[PDB]
């Protein structure tokens, strides 16, 4: 799926986005 | 011909850690020198099995399960140089005329490779014979090294105790990481659209990035950051070098040892190879005997 894939990708870009 | 290409992997990734033990003088890992002694000794245990393993399958003509037991044994042998290399670089700053020296906020050479491939991706999202998959594509690549800055830049946030600096580097790596979200929207936006207009507007959703891809490079080179690397005594290197040569020695019958083990799994009827294969196993538990119980007397 086009959003499972560069949710991979982007391995734990959320830890700076909630930051 | 099977089981050849697994032996002829392990000789090579054999050929690159051996390069850890040229100079170990600078850290390698994070590894406590109980994290060494801990690694070591479970890739002892890793190791005698995946050697029993090698012969067995080698004499009995299983082959998968002879690869496996090659590539289980060069990943435990890499596991133990990594260890040894890192615990006698501990071993040589420890001494009292070494100078320890200083970690750097970022390692440089993946930081400037991440920066460059982002830059080299919007270039080619850019080009203009360029398909729509190639965009595609150029933002997989793009994601890939803005995680890796990102996570980069969480280290070194939390490696340094200055303030100033600790949030300069979130900041820095939110740019980065909002950059890349709006081209990546500007990517899905394109359906059934490939048209001129949209090969312009990919491009003009490069610009925030290239900037602060850019902004972050300029920010992370503050000499401030960067590393100062030890400096061990000479004493020290004397200390090291037990640990040293029983980890090269290791390596030079594990090498042999595979070598021996790929001729024999394509015949196994060879006598001197059998010998041969149980003198580099025996050298290769020797080493490994002479460096934990080096390890343990040139101990910190």
């Amino acid at each position: 799926d086009i959003d499972q894939m560069f949710s991979t990708l982007l391995g734990e870009l959320d830890l700076l986005l909630q930051s | 011909a099977p089981g050849q290409k697994e032996c002829d992997n392990a000789l090579r990734q054999l050929e690159t850690v051996r390069e850890l033990l040229e100079n170990p003088v600078q850290p390698i890992n994070d590894m406590s020198y109980f994290g060494c002694l801990d690694s070591v000794m479970e890739n002892s245990k890793v190791l005698g099995e995946a050697m029993t393993g090698i012969s067995q399958n080698a004499k009995n003509g299983n082959l998968p399960e002879f690869g496996d037991a090659i590539a289980t044994a060069s990943k435990a042998l890499c596991g133990f140089t990594e260890a040894a290399a890192q615990a006698a670089y501990l071993v040589g700053v420890s001494d009292p005329n070494s100078q320890a020296g200083q970690q750097g906020l970022v390692e440089p050479t993946q930081f400037a490779r991440a920066n460059q491939a982002i830059q080299m991706a919007c270039q080619s999202l850019g080009e203009p014979g360029c398909t729509q998959a190639q965009v595609l594509s150029a933002a997989t690549i793009v994601a890939k090294h803005t995680s890796a800055l990102c996570n980069s830049c969480r280290l070194a946030s939390a490696r340094t105790a200055n303030p100033t600096a600790k949030r300069q580097f979130v900041q820095s790596a939110k740019e980065v990481a909002n950059s890349t979200a709006n081209l990546v929207k500007t990517i899905k936006a394109l359906d059934g659209d490939f048209t001129e207009e949209n090969r312009a507007q990919c491009r003009a959703a490069t610009a925030p990035l290239l900037e602060a891809v850019d902004n972050l490079s300029a920010f992370a080179s503050n000499p401030e950051f960067s590393s100062v690397p030890a400096q061990i005594s000479p004493e020290g290197r004397a200390a090291m070098e037990p640990i040293v040569i029983s980890a090269k020695t290791m390596l030079e019958s594990a090498g042999g040892l595979i070598q021996t083990a790929r001729a024999l799994a394509v015949n196994p009827r060879d006598p001197p190879r059998w010998s041969v294969l149980a003198g580099h196993s025996r050298t290769v538990s020797d080493s490994i005997k002479k460096l934990i119980t080096s390890m343990r007397d040139k101990a910190p």
